């Protein structure tokens, strides 16, 4: 099926298996409760979307219009984020489908925001940068005036076919024009570069959302005593079909903490090697030259790396790469979607029925989202995280070692120097920076989302379908949000 | 692990080295002198310039190992003619060596040019050389132009009864093309008319065996019993009596069965007609054609007032089908009015009295006094009243409960013999398999399936039914089930086979010289029937492109009856 | 050959080919020179058109001659897939194998690489 019907299904199953439950679960009058359900079909329809046409000059005098989109799906948390995608392929139902993804998006991992996805439809390698920038420029003009950019409104995000240069026009158009009286006028955008006020870390942002949802699952005991795993440390394989930006990351990490990666596979042909491959030669080969072919110490594998032996599965690429057909020859134990929806539906029950864990999409890459909520924090607080802070902890931390070490050389008569900290803490001391807060930000968030899934799931009655227990999560937290204000 | 590949050149290459051998003068192995002439030639060459020549001189007897090799009977005239085709590289017949050729091969003693012979004069006869033709079938009458002289013989007997041509045409084959019955023929008013005038003199129309040899009752007896009727007293009326009787019997066909009512011919195979198509094409299959083997196609003709019946049973009883009702919810329901048997038989169709039960997509088996089935179902939901199905007699009687409970089960008569393997309660799986016979009508003890399996695709594996594997959700995904259980009673040992990809539910049963042909399938997977049929040879290990369907439909009944002329001139 | 029959030398030549040993490498090459074959050299030219990337790991490069490896790459007819493999069998033609596992003397083999068709950042 398509897009849009495979994310309504799913809203529909979560309402269906929530109602049961929430009709006592939060009553608190002549048994009305089950009209009071309308609360659910209000989730369902974007509250709002809008459609552009707008005129551009162009280098050789010529007049062209072009098309944009914007939605906003849910109210209920004032300001919107999402995305802005510059394609030919862009429509009004894809935009809606993915703010209503998006909403759910942000419930899960505890972000205060609503949901919102643009699109544009033109051909980025059609313009030079001069038709991008005015491209851009009254775009966001246009937005402007009906109220879809506001800092306490909506706040875009760079999509995969638009960078940070994009949003540094955004910013500082939207900053001297209409939100020139605004003191918080450059948290309208988030994902600028760092001139401009980014965060740092932003780019090694999923992988590392990734690997740390991967981790929280591959420590539960009561979870993979199902299959039989004594995971954390057993050299464990695994294999990463699609090396752009979230795999090469999440790779990096996983092989830092102690994994072996055989396979690595693309759009063109893969590779393997039993031995393992080293994640820094494999990246400065691929950015030598293209793609990864004729790699050293790699074989070319020939075959469907998705039926290859291993035990972690990593399908970041497009949409529908598991289906029925390929579900019960593959071999992986563990299917970790680092993509929007690498699994259809009807081979879902599949792997359900060979209890195959899979991990979600919505669950899995939401350190973008977080990331990017922690950035416009940055930009409304106007100061950088942990620059008033470093220099006293380290004070303290110092003090303490020194008093306990006079303590100690007190009782014990020679003089006993536990003063000095271990390589790894001083090097942690001495390069104390912003990133090492979004790090633990992000590490936090994650493992806090991935408990709160696991004990719903085990509440209602659910075994290895994760995606229905992260589902009625976000459906139950948007409901108790929406309920007790109307 | 050698192979040898032949070139297709080789012969001229061959040619061109015996006849430079030949030139060169040397190499000569094998002297001969006859009549007082020397001549200098290969004897290999020599032997391979003729034909009776290598079969006759290079035998290997005692005279083929000599100096001197005596030759009686050939003439001048035969080493004329062999010198003469081993230089032009041709043999053919013409107007001046026609009758020369004829007269020195009689005493050559060589019937294979005496066969030749006789076939170029029958391929260059004309009014002006009557008697040299006549000559020509004395001398050789081939087996393989008898037919042919046989048939000008017939169709021109007013001139063949002064022509000397009779007597030495053939008669055998004249006596078996008066009495055959399907000879292609435009009419049944003069050909009837000049097959008189062939087989007797118009004097007459104004001991020998030959003439009881005609089996008259075996031949198209609605044309000739005019003749006969005229005709002296013969023991061969009684099958005209005894048929006319059939006329009345549309519903009793399969129990009106005669020893004079065997099969003609072997001509069985798959016609795509019939049934209720649902998956994976959405065409309601309307074309009545006949595959032609000589022409490897079902070519298409008018198929004027078809047999056109819908999700209709399928069963093999003599070549006689009986059945009442249809269901095929499996597939997809789809009720019909339509209801046809297929009788080879009597060459008949006719529509049957329908039965109040629709119970169908079981064993028929013609004993007793009707045929029997195994309990009965609805369409698609199990009932509570038990009735045997009897659409010859439209008779809706109770009878008693099943030792079974089996609700749209699935059997067929493997082999000719009724056999059940496993069950199952209509659409829903069960836990317990019990194998009844529809044809002893009792649960007869057989092995318990240690695993839950049926529904699967059964072929015919060492002359016996054999189910291996198998296609359903029982097993948890869409794998091969390594157990294969097959009960053969008559071999004694279990048949081999590969696991049937698609599923074979209530399906039709069709034998085809022995060869097993599936049409359709169940396909879980894929939510709908199967779009491709497929066959998997064990033996072959193999997939190999079988006898495709005009529509891939599951179930669909085949009809046996007489073929269109259009069809069957192909 | 000296029967003058050439679909069953040819077919012993191919199935020699195709069933020839990394230990009989030295038995291919003298038996194609010695033979002087209308189809041997043929086949012994695929062969190496087609292996010279397992032969360039090997020892095998070496022994080929660097004259007749130079003038098949500089025809257009190898299978190559990128530059730097192409570069690598050059160097291991006009250098010793094990050296590579020399680029102070430009051998004139290296011009036989075409550099505009190389990726731009490799170039």
């Amino acid at each position: 099926p398509n897009f849009f019907k495979m994310v309504e299904g799913f809203f529909d199953r979560g309402a269906s298996i929530v109602e049961d439950k929430l009709v006592e679960d939060l009553r608190t009058e002549e048994q009305k409760r089950n009209r009071v359900r309308g609360i659910l079909r209000i989730i369902k329809p974007c509250n709002h979307v809008l459609s552009l046409s707008f005129p551009i000059r162009r280098d050789d005098g010529s007049w062209e219009v072009i098309e944009g989109y914007r939605a906003q799906h849910s109210q209920h948390r004032t300001p919107c984020k999402g995305g802005i995608r510059y394609s030919t392929d862009v429509s009004v139902d894809e935009v809606k489908a993915l703010a209503s993804l998006m909403t759910y998006k942000c419930a899960v991992v505890d972000v205060p925001f609503g949901g919102a996805k643009a699109g544009v439809k033109i051909n980025p390698k059609n313009y030079t940068d001069n038709e991008l920038e005015k491209i851009t420029r009254r775009f966001t003009m246009e937005l402007a005036k009906k109220g879809f950019i506001g800092p306490g409104i909506d706040v875009p995000a760079p999509d995969m076919s638009t960078g940070e240069r994009e949003m540094s026009w955004i910013a500082d158009t939207y900053a001297s024009t209409i939100g020139h009286y605004d003191i918080n006028a450059h948290a309208c955008v988030t994902g600028k570069p760092i001139s401009q006020g980014g965060i740092h870390g932003r780019i090694s942002a999923t992988g590392r959302g990734v690997f740390h949802g991967i981790e929280n699952f591959i420590n539960e005991a009561s979870y993979m005593s199902i299959l039989g795993m004594t995971p954390g440390f057993g050299d464990k394989t695994f294999v990463v079909q699609g090396f752009g930006n979230v795999g090469l990351h999440s790779m990096r990490y996983l092989h830092r903490f102690g994994a072996k990666c055989i396979a690595v596979g693309e759009s063109d042909g893969s590779i393997w090697n039993p031995d393992g491959i080293d994640p820094k030669e494999l990246e400065d080969f691929k950015l030598q030259h293209g793609s990864i072919l004729g790699f050293p110490k790699a074989k070319p594998y020939e075959g469907s790396i998705l039926e290859a032996d291993c035990d972690i599965l990593i399908p970041a690429a497009s949409e529908k790469q598991l289906t029925k057909s390929n579900a019960p020859r593959v071999k992986a134990k563990i299917i970790a979607e680092g993509a929007n929806g690498p699994t259809t539906p009807e081979a879902d029950k599949i792997f359900l029925e060979r209890n195959i864990m899979v991990i979600p999409d919505l669950y899995l890459n939401a350190g973008g989202v977080t990331v990017s909520y922690f950035e416009w924090l940055k930009n409304l607080n106007h100061v950088s995280y942990g620059r008033l802070t470093f220099k006293y902890e380290r004070d303290s931390n110092y003090h303490l070692l020194m008093s306990v070490q006079e303590s100690l050389e007190r009782k014990f008569g020679g003089g006993t120097i536990p003063i000095v900290p271990t390589a790894e803490f001083q090097d942690r001391i001495s390069g104390a920076s912003e990133k090492d807060i979004v790090h633990s930000g992000l590490a936090y968030t994650m493992e806090r989302s991935a408990r709160q899934i696991m004990r719903t799931a085990m509440k209602y009655n659910l075994g290895l379908d994760l995606r229905t227990a992260a589902y009625v999560n976000a459906i139950e937290k948007v409901f108790k949000v929406y309920n007790e204000a109307g | 692990v050698n192979n040898t590949y032949r070139s297709a050149q080789h012969s001229q290459a061959l040619l061109r080295g015996l006849l430079a051998l030949r030139d060169s003068g040397i190499l000569f192995d094998v002297v001969l002198v006859v009549e007082g002439r020397h001549i200098e030639a290969h004897r290999i060459l020599l032997a391979a310039s003729c034909d009776y020549f290598r079969g006759m001189f290079a035998g290997g007897l005692k005279e083929m190992e000599q100096e001197e090799v005596l030759i009686h009977g050939v003439s001048y005239n035969a080493m004329c003619q062999i010198l003469h085709f081993i230089y032009t590289s041709e043999l053919e017949l013409s107007l001046s060596n026609v009758q020369e050729t004829l007269v020195a091969a009689c005493q050559l003693q060589i019937p294979e040019i005496i066969h030749f012979c006789c076939d170029f004069l029958m391929s260059w006869v004309d009014e002006e050389n009557i008697l040299d033709v006549y000559r020509l079938a004395e001398l050789f009458d081939l087996s393989r132009l008898t037919e042919q002289l046989d048939t000008y013989i017939l169709k021109n007997f007013v001139a063949f009864s002064r022509t000397d041509k009779y007597r030495q045409l053939p008669l055998e084959k004249v006596y078996s093309l008066l009495s055959s019955n399907r000879l292609e023929v435009s009419c049944e008013t003069e050909v009837y008319e000049g097959a008189l005038l062939y087989h007797y003199s118009l004097e007459q129309v104004q001991p020998p065996k030959l003439l009881e040899t005609v089996r008259f009752p075996l031949m198209e007896a609605e044309v000739l019993q005019r003749l006969h009727d005229k005709l002296d007293p013969s023991p061969l009326r009684d099958t005209v009596a005894s048929a006319l009787m059939y006329h009345r019997n549309e519903s009793l066909q399969p129990s009106l069965q005669s020893p004079q009512t065997e099969l003609r011919s072997d001509f069985q195979c798959v016609v795509g007609f019939g049934g209720i198509h649902s998956t994976p094409s959405t065409v309601l299959s309307d074309q009545a054609k006949y595959l032609n083997p000589l022409l490897g196609e079902w070519k298409h003709f008018t198929a004027s007032l078809a047999p056109r019946m819908s999700n209709q049973g399928i069963a093999v009883l003599n070549n006689f089908v009986y059945l009442i009702g249809g269901d095929n919810n499996v597939q997809g329901f789809r009720a019909e009015s339509r209801c046809w048997r297929y009788d080879p038989r009597h060459n008949r169709w006719f529509q049957i009295q329908s039965l109040q039960q629709e119970h169908a997509d079981l064993s028929v088996c013609v004993v007793g006094r009707y045929i029997y089935a195994v309990a009965g179902r609805d369409y698609h939901n199990d009932l509570n009243a038990v009735e045997r199905y009897d659409p010859a007699t439209n008779s809706w009687a109770y009878v008693a409960p099943l030792k079974r409970e089996v609700y749209a089960h699935a059997g067929a008569t493997l082999e000719g013999k009724m056999y059940i393997t496993c069950g199952r309660r209509g659409e829903d799986y069960l836990k317990e398999t019990h194998c009844y016979d529809p044809g002893s009508n009792t649960w007869h003890t057989l092995a318990d399936g240690p695993v839950r399996r049926a529904w699967h695709g059964m072929a015919t594996l060492l002359n016996k039914l054999y189910v291996i594997g198998g296609s359903n959700n029982d097993a948890g995904y869409r794998r091969d089930v390594h157990q294969v259980a097959c009960y053969s009673c008559t071999s004694g040992q279990w048949s081999s086979v590969c696991p049937l990809p698609a599923g074979h539910g209530e399906p039709g049963i069709a034998v085809l010289d022995n060869r097993i042909y599936v049409l359709g399938g169940r396909s879980h997977n894929r939510g709908s029937r199967t779009g491709y049929v497929h066959i998997y040879d064990v033996e072959k290990d193999c997939w190999e492109e079988g006898p495709q369907l005009d529509n891939s439909i599951s179930g669909l009944a085949a009809c046996v009856l007489t073929l269109p002329r259009s069809l069957l001139l192909e | 050959c000296q029967l003058q029959i050439p679909e069953i030398i040819h077919f012993c030549c191919d199935f020699l080919m195709s069933w020839v040993d990394e230990e009989n490498i030295l038995d291919v090459y003298r038996l194609a020179e010695l033979f002087d074959l209308s189809r041997l050299t043929e086949q012994l030219d695929t062969y190496i058109l087609k292996n010279f990337v397992a032969f360039s790991r090997t020892d095998k490069y070496r022994q080929l001659p660097l004259e007749k490896v130079y003038s098949l790459l500089s025809s257009n007819r190898l299978e190559v897939s990128c530059e730097t493999e192409v570069y690598e069998g050059a160097l291991l033609y006009h250098y010793s194998l094990e050296q590579v596992q020399s680029l102070h003397e430009p051998p004139k083999l290296l011009e036989t690489v075409r550099f505009p068709l190389m990726e731009a950042e490799v170039l």
